[PDB]
RNA sequence: CACGGGUGACGGGGAAUCAGGGUUCGAUUCCGGAGAGGGAGCCUGAGAAACGGCUACCACAUCCAAGGAAGGCAGCAGGCGCGCAAAUUACCCACUCCCGACCCGGGGAGGUAGUGACGAAAAAUAACAAUACAGGACUCUUUCGAGGCCCUGUAAUUGGAAUGAGUCCACUUUAAAUCCUUUAACGAGGAUCCAUUGGAGGGCAAGUCUGGUGCCAGCAGCCGCGGUAAUUCCAGCUCCAAUAGCGUAUAUUAAAGUUGCUGCAGUUAAAAAGCUCGUAGUUGGAUCUUGGGAGCGGCCGUCCCCUGCUCGGCGCCGGCCCGAAGCGUUUACUUUGAAAAAAUUAGAGUGUUCAAAGCAGGCCGCCUGGAUACCGCAGCUAGGAAUAAUGGAAUAGGACCGCGGUUCUAUUUUGUUGGUUUUCGGAACUGAGGCCAUGAUUAAGAGGGACGGCCGGGGGCAUUCGUAUUGCGCCGCUAGAGGUGAAAUUCUUGGACCGGCGCAAGACGGACCAGAGCGAAAGCAUUUGCCAAGAAUGUUUUCAUUAAUCAAGAACGAAAGUCGGAGGUUCGAAGACGAUCAGAUACCGUCGUAGUUCCGACCAUAAACGAUGCCGACUGGCGAUGCGGCGGCGUUAUUCCCAUGACCCGCCGGGCAGCUUCCGGGAAACCAAAGUCUUUGGGUUCCGGGGGGAGUAUGGUUGCAAAGCUGAAACUUAAAGGAAUUGA
RNA sequence: AAGACGGUCGAACUUGACUAUCUAGAGGAAGUAAAAGUCGUAACAAGGUUUCCGUAGGUGAACCUGCGGAAGGAUCAUUA
RNA sequence: GACUUAGAACUGGUGCGGACCAGGGGAAUCCGACUGUUUAAUUAAAACAAAGCAUCGCGAAGGCCCGCGGCGGGUGUUGAC
RNA sequence: UGACUCUCUUAAGGUAGCCAAAUGCCUCGUCAUCUAAUUAGUGACGCGCAUGAAUGGAUGAACGAGAUUCCCACUGUCCCU
RNA sequence: CACAUGUUCC
């Protein structure tokens, strides 16, 4: 059930019952956060830490190996980006539909899908407003977030 | 979305004794839903139920008797006095010999002959016989 | 009710008082209007003055001919076609004489196969009509 | 829901009416506010902006000698007007109290009467016996009929027995009276001492009685009757409903589950905005303490504990037990207690002879009563910790245990007199510590985001192709060619039509094309390229409640229409002409402006339909189909097979659908939703109250205009309408 | 004491404006209710041009036409 | 080192933009949009012009018109905006 | 009155609009208003001698030393000098 | 190729 589609689609992780370290798996905790620490420093958003060690390294979840999350080490040493990766990417999109309609403004199907980013934008700017991880008066202004990339 | 959470249980239970399903299965898990399958087992009307607790919000399997007519649900809980608590069984019991109206206390949830013993009011949860 | 929240009274009061304008019968009692159009404005009983007596020809298959009086009232100024009650009572009206006209019971709906009037004549020159056609009372000449 | 407007609004206690909830009213005896015709100002007085006090103006009104003076009944009466609507210019301080210098005077407050079918309570208009009869339970009699052991009723048949209404005296009553009660005497057999009000086709009880009337008079709330046999009109008989009451009008309540919180309806009867986003508003996933023990009764039922840290006595040998005071997350909610005017409401007692009423009363001085209940909603206080909220420490200014130094300070103390510093009690600050089990629930068949391979007439830009149509050029041969039901309007030896070769223009995108795909909807179909976007699938990828519906507001929005340009092939509103017809100003045919085609702006309306709002769960199967993924014999291509393509067999998620049946529902048509509904409650918007008037007038707002949004009333009407059956 | 001066409260008067209600009005366009009126026959049977909606134009009149939609259509169907 | 503005009190026979400077106003009808121009010496206007609107001719050996004349002239130091 | 119908005629028989108008003889047309009294003015009626659509029709915000009607104020225009 | 229309009660 999406909220800015129609579709009412079922698809999406299911993580194992048990939260035990996997048997094949001989990376410590820390030797964990030294690669997670690695792949911070060259530049990753949080999502593709996860999505690569567990493709080459072979880790089941951050959560159970570590005492802690992605995003939650990143924080703790201070390699986590100023604003979320969430908000960030929605900008980013934000960002390519409008430099798309200044060429292409008869695109009336685009205008239509540019007030449903600023929509999803605008959800997730209060929601951080409340839980304190971006500035009381931080605001989405769309002339400046193209220097945001 | 799934606003109330027993009120999807106690409808999901309804449409498999109206089938007349030997056991159902109902999605969540809560205390209060627990709270409530064990008023209802005391009195009988049920068969015995278990939970599988995994490591989300659990999943009940409730064995059913055919001494189920209707559970209903009474939303939102509005406060019962003990005053007009014989105004709310009125219209809601079929009659005085049965029927149970189920109502969160301070002292627990229960039906509303122990809530007379113990002489306490509450927040109405909902209705079955 | 449709929304059942536990905060929402304002919302179903709201409600109730809006579709209640679309009743008849509360929009009737609760608008000046329907004052204003009411000859009698609100009494049960009027006096008026008789300045000429009118026929009335009779709706469908029902078909004959209905006594009537124009009667003028002496508080609003307004006219109102009456209905001469009962059977034989036209000889007893005369010219210039005032009447007690009330309603005929149907409360603003014309009656029947009358068009048009809802009005009936109780009282003559302070003697009763009812009393003329019984014989009870004579009529001051 | 501010401000403003209306109020046919003094407010409340309360009244009517209801199963439950509600609706309407409250001018009116108790409380509180305002006023004395409308304002305004003031004297005195403790207290007035007093008016049975003044001062002016305004409006009304009075006497006058014409100079002047003088008034406020929305106080009790009373008069006029107004009305549908409302009483005596009576008596008295004898009760209640009030005021004064006061036992003594005063009170149109008040009490007592008069009028008074407001209304309420009690309750007359008769009863008994005998004769004829119509008969009922019994015995005889196969019926007929009999006695009445027991009766039931009828009849201006007869007979006495008892009282009131009234006449009427004595006493009582009361300030004087009056009424009631008691008391004598009268006072009723058609007990003439005479009960009325509506109706008699249905609802709705009760004549197919009699005569007159003849769609006239009229009846009738509604359906309906009357036009010469009226069960409905007018009279008579009879009967039916209530009974000193009944009828009618008006307004309200219940019936109305036709305003629906309880508790309506929205596909077709009235209805979901064309669709989407969207702040208020409303509703919101799971998760943080259960259990044990001592006792009693026949595994079950019941009580206590899992609270911590100044002052005294069962006191006992610094410690223990007990009592008292204080602090210990906050609420909503539940329980309790106080504070909670009376009158009224329910209700205890009480023979006002009963009852409406009232608070008394009963026993040979006493015994007693004059209770009790709630006061919601609001506020205070006290037990509880389920539910519903808010919060804790993750840059630690986190919680405890000792602290070390700094600043001021209550000081008890220096025997007293005086300075100082500190042990000392308090407050604050700064640094090193020790300790925490040192502080992170979950990752929702919720949502958001990332990623992988796709997928799609999704959208925009550019490019390309294809006939066909129209027009033109050339050639050939021609007398007809178009068009119709039939003809004509039209072209045609100046060569029409037709065939061939080309050229140019502008439309459109057939067959493939499907109960197929995409898109929020409108809508989307030649090839290719570019740009951005999107659903689903897969995911042991990320965040962790970020969510659902939404007024105000905003985006898109078929066709037609409008304004600027470009172009106008075909079609084609208007218009012209020829047919048809009684007429065509239509249907048919030949032309043809606007338009239909492209770009930039308006316009925001459709049968914008699934006539079916959006989110979440459950409830039968069956075969298909689109996409993605998974598994598997096998046939077939690259060929050189693995893997990828095309098939075949299944599984998974939703995507459009279909078939089927007694799930279930609905008035039915029919519906896997239109079900999970009188066994009525998952959440949230919009919207309807018989049919017309009418989407009209007016007002507001937008638009260049057309028109778009909001949106009545007067008045009229007893049906309109939906589904289904049978005839025609 | 009368009285005068200044200030304050301030009834009320004149003038002007705004607004509420009622209301005349030449002329004009509506609705409702009769008619055994006149003209035609739009729709209900394929109603004799299938019906209906949105938008424009024209016509004595119901109406007609153009464009785009819906079946509430007389088709749930038509084939390699 | 300035000029300006605002406020208060007092006061003159209510007089104070005291001379000078210095818009009468409102409601309608017809016409022309308007600014402008016009009969020097009777007509300042509704007349003319004006932007806007719609036609016609012309692709240069051409449209238009001039010149008695010529490979003469202008529009044209121009080319369908 | 008359939608309607019959009929003669031309290339069409004036459509949308407007009017006693700067356009109407009859005419001082009729009605309402403005007045005590109006051949003036305004608004309607249209059988229009002889209105009417770029020989442009209707409209008319702003403006005009353009042409008329009425009202307030103002005054020797006048009473009456 | 045209087939326009026929007041009321059971």
């Amino acid at each position: 059930g999406r909220m800015h589609a129609p579709g009412k689609g079922l698809s999406q992780s299911a993580l194992p019952y048990r939260r035990s370290v996997p048997t094949w798996l001989k990376l410590t905790s820390d030797d964990v956060k030294e690669q997670i620490y690695k792949l911070a420093k060259k530049g990753l958003t949080p999502s593709q830490i996860g999505v690569i060690l567990r493709d080459s390294h072979g880790v089941a979840q951050v959560r159970f190996v570590t005492g802690n999350k992605i995003l939650r080490i990143l924080k703790s040493k201070g390699l986590a980006p100023d604003l979320p990766e969430d908000l960030y990417h929605l900008i980013k999109k934000a960002v390519a539909v409008r430099k798309h309609l200044e060429r292409n403004r008869k695109d009336k199907d685009a205008k239509f899908r540019l007030i449903l980013i600023e929509s999803r934008i605008h959800r997730l700017a209060r929601y951080y407003k409340t839980k304190r991880v971006l500035p009381p008066n931080w605001k989405y202004e769309s002339s400046t977030a193209s220097a945001l990339v | 979305v799934r606003m109330n959470v027993l009120a999807d249980a106690l409808k999901s239970i309804n449409n498999a004794e109206k089938r007349g399903k030997r056991q159902v299965l109902i999605r969540p898990c809560s205390k209060v839903i627990v709270r409530f399958l064990t008023v209802m087992m005391k009195h009988g009307y049920i068969g015995e139920f278990e939970i599988i607790d995994d490591h989300r919000a659990g999943k009940i399997v409730v064995n059913l008797t055919g001494r189920l007519n209707k559970c209903g649900v009474i939303s939102p809980r509005f406060d019962v006095q003990l005053k007009d608590l014989e105004k709310w069984q009125n219209n809601l019991l079929p009659s005085r010999q049965f029927g149970f109206i189920v109502l969160t206390t301070s002292a627990g949830i229960m039906d509303h002959e122990e809530a007379r013993r113990k002489h306490t009011g509450g927040k109405i949860l909902g209705f079955f016989f | 009710g449709k929304c059942r929240g536990l905060r929402t009274a304002r919302k179903l009061r709201s409600h109730r008082r809006d579709q209640k304008w679309h009743d008849k019968q509360y929009k009737k009692a609760h608008l000046g209007t329907a004052l204003k159009a009411n000859p009698f404005g609100g009494a049960s009983h009027a006096k008026g003055i008789v300045l000429e007596k009118v026929g009335v020809e009779a709706k469908q298959p029902n078909s004959a001919i209905r006594k009537c009086v124009r009667v003028q009232l002496i508080k609003n100024g307004k006219k109102i076609t009456a209905f001469v009650p009962n059977d034989g009572c036209l000889n007893f009206i005369e010219e210039n004489d005032e009447v007690l006209v009330a309603g005929f019971g149907r409360k603003g709906h014309a009656v029947g196969d009358i068009p048009g009037v809802r009005f009936k004549v109780v009282k003559v020159a302070n003697v009763s009509l009812l009393a003329l056609y019984k014989g009870k009372k004579e009529r001051p000449r």
